[PDB]
């Protein structure tokens, strides 16, 4: 997953993708790492199976947090490939730091 | 029951919200949660009659 936000005093909560069958819930509420019960249930993003390269080049434009996703089967190999848009989320927050989630 | 924010470290982005109420530091002396002479609460109530 992804744990986006600034500092740890206000908001600072993001994506919760689990790859079983559901529960990609995006939450923008107060939470302390190491007052809101938001949710967004949809399909899992990371569907693929000869190594595969899942590439995300997501952005935000004044809160319009959008994700472009593509799984490409093959250091980064050469050659050109496309990446396709997936969703659009109005997260409405200011983000300056990031960290991966591993389990 | 209505409040508005006066002092911030930077400007805004379009379509964003601010909930955290931290004491503003208007000088070199840090506040550290103390509302002194250079420290003020950023939220002031609307006095409506
Ligand atoms: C976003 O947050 C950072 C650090 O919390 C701050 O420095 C910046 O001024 C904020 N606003 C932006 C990028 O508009
Ligand atoms: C939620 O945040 C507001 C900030 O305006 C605060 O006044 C309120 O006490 C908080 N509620 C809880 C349950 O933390």
């Amino acid at each position: 997953g992804w744990i986006f936000g600034t500092t740890l005093d206000s908001k600072t909560q993001s994506l919760l993708i689990v790859n079983n069958a559901t529960n990609v819930v995006i939450k923008v509420c107060e939470f302390q790492f190491c007052n809101c019960t938001f949710e967004y249930v949809s399909q899992p993003f990371l569907m693929d199976l000869f190594k595969n390269l899942r590439e995300f080049v997501f952005k935000n434009i004044d809160g319009y947090f959008k994700i472009y996703s593509k799984h490409t089967p093959i250091d980064l190999p050469q050659g050109f490939s496309a990446l396709e848009p997936l969703v659009d989320l109005p997260i409405g927050i200011n983000i300056t730091r990031f960290q991966t989630l591993l389990a | 029951n209505y409040l508005y924010r006066l002092f911030r470290k930077s400007k805004l982005k379009p379509f964003e919200r601010d909930i955290s109420t931290e004491i503003y530091q208007a000088g070199n002396r840090p506040c550290n949660g103390v509302a002194g002479p250079n420290c003020y609460s950023p939220l002031q109530s609307y006095g409506f009659r």
